[PDB]
């Protein structure tokens, strides 16, 4: 039960290290 | 997570061969990352425990939209995403090597109009040995000089003649401001 | 040396140009026109055979 | 590509007609099953060139 991450154009495919930075900080409370 | 399998594990591996070889065919011909990575990862040393997930590793190297990720990613059975990862790598090299030939292709006739070109000037530099112009019309030039030579002239048609001697000069042979000069002069 | 098929028209980037040529050799082409044609082959194979001027000094050679 | 099981099998074998005729089995048996392989992927990729040729000419008009 939480809220949905925002991706903002980062697919991110299985077994693959990928790097979100979405440039709203709303996120960064959640974290 | 469903991984449900033959129990014959014999003739189901031949096709891994394959895609790992379209891999190599792919990051050859188009290379986008290091391939030390490959590498690090063979198949004969067998530290391969989950291919699924070599075939996501290999899959997650494509180009196609994230459309065609969802429709694979739709499919349950193991065979049929496994030819449709295999006709994603496939969509992406017809691409790739449409790219690669529509270049060499363009760089080809420019090099063809550059050695054509070459050629020319071997010709401008050989047959037309530097100072005849025969081509250029500075021949052309003294001709005039000597047409006006004879006449007894007035000073305003000689001023306006060297003006115009001077921009045929500058100009070069096949501009057709060049022709229109040509034929004002004579 | 300096050009193939001698005795005859280079190929100056535009091999019709022989063809041109033996065109001209049956007719006893004046001595004004003959001059013109040469200046226009020797502007044809100054520019690139694609070229649209290249394509209108062709239109006005044939 | 015979599993090592296979080469460790050849290597058991001691007469030299025996070995020889285990290797030519050997080949034979991997040469069918690359040749199906081959097969299969020429019928699979025949059945995506299924996809008509305007598929391809969409994509270059995209």
């Amino acid at each position: 039960h939480l809220p949905l991450i925002a991706i903002t154009r980062n697919p991110v495919f299985p077994r693959f290290i990928k790097i979100i930075e979405v440039k709203n900080k709303k996120l960064v409370e959640l974290l | 997570v469903v991984h449900e399998d033959f129990q014959v594990t014999e003739e189901v591996k031949a096709l891994t061969a394959e895609i790992v070889k379209t891999i190599r065919d792919i990051i050859a011909l188009n290379p986008l990352y290091r391939e030390s990575v490959l590498q690090m990862m063979q198949a004969g040393q067998r530290v391969v425990d989950n291919p699924i997930y070599l075939s996501d590793m290999g899959a997650a190297l494509t180009g196609a939209e994230s459309h065609e990720l969802q429709d694979v990613l739709e499919e349950t059975n193991i065979p049929k995403r496994l030819y449709k990862a295999l006709s994603l790598l496939k969509k992406e090299f017809e691409l790739s090597k449409l790219q690669q030939r529509l270049g060499r292709e363009v760089e080809e006739k420019i090099k063809q109009t550059h050695r054509k070109y070459l050629l020319q000037e071997q010709l401008k530099i050989i047959k037309k040995e530097l100072g005849l112009e025969k081509d250029d019309k500075d021949a052309i030039e003294e001709k005039f000089r000597e047409r006006l030579k004879e006449l007894v002239v007035p000073k305003h048609v000689m001023d306006v003649v060297d003006e115009e001697l001077s921009k045929l000069g500058l100009l070069d042979n096949h501009s057709s401001e060049f022709n229109v000069t040509r034929n004002y002069l004579d």
